[PDB]
């Protein structure tokens, strides 16, 4: 036999339903979604560190003549200088003083410590939602991850099981993302061979380890100046460093409905958000005749001192009498109140305690046991601590979260106003008709 | 110093420090009683959600006000069609329960 529901996307809350056959005792089917996992499918752009600016030695020709030549460096720079006749230590590294040529030349690479302090620009696209539910019912009870994508099946040995689509797709991943020793940012990085200089991703290759290192630094080399030998140079600040001090906050403290980023492979973790339709295929084997399972002969429901609030808050006592000793499973009808307990112990005679969460200002709900149902009726105050460290495990609802005096007293009012106008209407029917006999 | 933090139903999360995070959770904890007189509850629902809360009193006093406003209407008009003949009539002896009715 095939259930199929609506559970909702909360991590840790325990969902449960009630499946009931045409000619088997009712069955408990309770659905924990223990994890998920919302990740994309990425591909690098390339990576991007503080570039090292390494200056090859000097040469001077100096009277002859030398041309800058065209090399396959990142950011290659080459310029030639005239008179400049070069001192290193004895005043004099030149003959023929005038006509002097030199040749400066300079590029940049990747710095050393790179392997460890280094940026990867990545680029995003549909994210696929999996998630690690556990499954019981009536007494077994099954652990699976299954992809929800409304196609792909979950099996557990007997069980199998189909989820999704999501009700609202969403993913917190902008299209390009930059990956930093964990750290993701929903960046703009410019797009490979696009460099800019002063700015991230002003270094690009498609690897640590690769010799096709590109980049654009805005390097530009300056006539020599002192008689010493040297080369100057001037040059913009390393991008990947005014990045980092101008990142921002990570999309670890920023993604929204409170889920975890992870990486390797990138990933957001216990992320709440929409509903999983969800269909199970429950064995023939898990479901019992009906004429084995304990029939109540009557029960009579009882509410102790109801609270609505995240947490299971009220209480209530059913009181039964019965024909043998069993298993009864115990749900709630109503989709704003949710029992503690699945399956309880059923004597001949006696009372059983149930607790239950409610969203709803009065306990007006249905309580089924062993399929056999009973009005639970009661009023529930509104809670007294104003903060609480768990998730509310009941969605609100607009025409149960009204209490029933206040309902009350809205039909009262609303009735007086429709009463005057049928009042109204029927004194001048009536006047009319009476106007008519006696015209 | 100290640090003030609004939490709705959906709830907030916090890091102070190396810590782990914390998450906490708003409740209904409105302060009234939906169970009690009218002037708590209207408070209790109005802290609750004003936005709602004052559509809803203002429906229902636009609801009162064209109830009263189309009964007064309507005696207006029973009163004129059962008392016009009469005014043009000589010797108007009225049943006083129609003209006591709807006098007042």
């Amino acid at each position: 036999f095939e259930h199929a529901t609506t559970v909702p996307n909360v991590p840790g809350i325990p969902y449960k339903a009630l499946v009931e056959r045409a000619g088997y005792a009712p069955l408990n089917l309770e659905i924990t979604v223990v994890s998920s996992e919302l990740t994309p499918s990425t591909n690098k752009e390339y990576v991007t560190c503080r570039f090292h600016t390494v200056i090859p030695s000097p040469q001077v020709k100096c009277c002859g003549s030398l041309e800058c030549k065209a090399s396959s460096k990142a950011d290659y720079t080459c310029r030639v200088f005239g008179g400049v006749y070069p001192f290193m230590w004895g005043g004099a590294q030149c003959f023929c003083d005038s006509e002097n040529t030199q040749l400066s030349e300079a590029y940049v690479e990747f710095a050393p410590d790179c392997t460890i302090d280094h940026a990867v620009a990545l680029k995003v696209h549909t994210a696929a939602l999996k998630v690690g539910l556990r499954i019981v019912y009536g007494n077994t009870t099954a652990h699976l991850d299954t992809f929800v994508n409304g196609v792909t099946p979950g099996s557990s040995r007997d069980l199998k099981v189909i989820a999704g689509p999501i009700s609202a797709a969403f993913s917190p991943f902008d299209h390009k993302v930059v990956i930093r020793k964990g750290l993701v940012y929903n960046y703009d990085f410019p797009e490979y061979g696009a460099m800019k200089p002063g700015a991230f991703g002003d270094i690009q290759a498609s690897s640590l380890d690769a010799t096709d290192i590109v980049a654009r630094t805005d390097i530009r080399l300056l006539k020599p100046s002192v008689k010493n030998i040297h080369v100057p140079y001037t040059q913009a600040v390393s991008g990947y460093e005014m990045w980092k001090n101008n990142s921002g906050r990570p999309l670890q403290e920023t993604a929204p409905f409170g889920c975890k980023i992870e990486v390797e492979p990138l990933r957001a973790s216990n992320c709440a958000y929409g509903h999983i339709p969800i269909s199970i295929d429950i064995p023939d084997a898990a479901f019992v005749r009906s004429s084995e399972s304990p029939t109540i002969l009557e029960v009579s429901c009882t509410v102790a001192d109801c609270i609505y609030s995240a947490d299971f808050g009220g209480s209530l006592t059913l009181q039964y009498k019965a024909d043998r000793e069993g298993h009864c499973p115990v749900h709630s009808h109503s989709t704003t109140a949710v029992l503690k307990e699945a399956t309880t112990h059923v004597t001949a005679v006696g009372s059983i305690t149930l607790h239950f969460s409610t969203s709803s200002p009065q306990a007006n709900f249905i309580v089924s046991l062993c399929g056999k149902k009973t009005t639970c009726n009661a009023e529930c105050k509104p809670p007294a601590d104003h903060i609480i460290g768990e998730p509310h495990k009941v969605d609100q609802e607009f025409q149960a979260a009204v209490s029933k005096t206040s309902w009350n007293w809205l039909l009262a009012l609303f009735g007086g106003a429709s009463s005057l106008i049928v009042v109204g209407l029927i004194v001048l029917v009536c006047s009319s008709m009476l106007i008519n006999t006696r015209r | 110093t100290s640090r003030n933090f609004s939490v709705g139903r959906e709830g907030l999360e916090y890091v102070w420090g190396n810590h782990e995070p914390v998450r906490v959770w708003a409740q209904e904890s409105a302060p009234g009683d939906p169970h009690g007189w009218p002037h708590e509850i209207i408070i209790h629902y109005y802290h609750r959600h004003p936005v709602y809360t004052v559509i809803v009193l203002c429906g229902v006093a636009l609801a009162i006000l064209v109830g009263t406003a189309s009964s007064a209407a309507c005696i207006a008009k029973a009163r004129r069609d059962c008392l016009t003949p009469y005014a043009l009539a000589p010797n108007a002896t009225v049943p006083t329960a129609l003209a006591v009715l709807c006098c007042i």
